[PDB]
């Protein structure tokens, strides 16, 4: 699950930086 | 809101709970009223797919895992990830269709804590289970331990120490890299003090166990005080033992 939850925080910050854009 | 309790962890999560108190900053906490928030979609299915992808990842791990505590705590995290991701896909629908809409926001902000939640939970039930695999090589060394009282012969004290080695030499390497992943300095402290001691008894327990077989073999003497030098070794080193496997279980 490392690269697995690697992979969702990665997409989660992204959406969260996408929020303020 | 506590501090992500191994490194690796800590590496994972720690940039997102970041962002996400960024998020909270505008919009929350009644400040930045009325800003326009952009298309989500794109982000959102992106997080969706991981989302997949780390149901997919534990869901081989519950259906081939031995650890029976991991196979009913993980499935808890998997619901709790999928139920965030719906409200995330329910904000971008929502902003799509007013970019100001206020419940699109909280839903934001609630499915976001809910990824890093649900994610944190995945990751501590899974460290839980690695943790319990070095608790079984110390109950194992524990156990081996309570042994030494029935050993005799100098044969038998050379098979107890060659099944001896390997157990401890496991257990030093598994302390070691364990407390190099912790983010709490005094627990790191306690598991390397408790491993040297133990250690260091070692050698003295295969002296205090030759010391009682030679004493016992040439027929007679001190052999109550052998005895019991044998057996502080044992009761320190099983409570030094006992220790580490206590500290291991802080988070």
């Amino acid at each position: 699950i490392l690269e697995a939850a690697k992979s969702i925080a990665a997409a989660t910050s992204a959406l969260v930086k996408a929020a303020s854009a | 809101m506590p501090v992500f309790h191994t490194r690796t962890i800590e590496s994972i999560l720690e940039p997102v709970a970041q962002q996400i108190s960024h998020l909270v900053i505008m919009h929350e906490e009644g400040e930045v009223d009325g800003k326009a928030i952009p298309d989500l979609t794109a982000p959102v299915s992106a997080v969706q797919a991981a989302v997949s992808n780390l149901v997919r990842v534990g869901k081989e791990t519950v259906q081939t895992t031995e650890d029976q505590i991991l196979k009913r705590d993980m499935p808890p995290a998997f619901i709790k990830v999928e139920n965030a991701c719906t409200k995330l896909v329910r904000a971008a629908q929502m902003l799509q269709a007013d970019p100001y809409s206020v419940p699109a926001r909280d839903y934001l902000i609630d499915g976001s804590r809910g990824i890093l939640s649900g994610t944190s939970d995945l990751l501590l039930t899974f460290d839980e289970a690695e943790v319990r695999k070095i608790i079984r090589v110390c109950k194992g060394i524990l156990e081996y331990l309570t042994v030494a009282e029935v050993v005799e012969t100098m044969e038998d004290l050379v098979t107890y120490t060659k099944n001896l080695g390997p157990g401890m030499t496991k257990m030093a390497k598994m302390i070691d890299e364990r407390q190099q992943e912790l983010t709490h300095q005094e627990h790191r402290v306690m598991l390397v003090n408790s491993m040297n001691t133990v250690k260091e008894l070692l050698p003295v327990l295969i002296s205090a166990m030759k010391i009682f077989v030679t004493t016992k073999n040439t027929k007679s003497q001190g052999i109550e005080e052998a005895l019991k030098n044998r057996n502080f070794t044992v009761e320190k080193m099983s409570a030094e033992i006992n220790e580490i496997i206590r500290v291991l279980q802080l988070t």
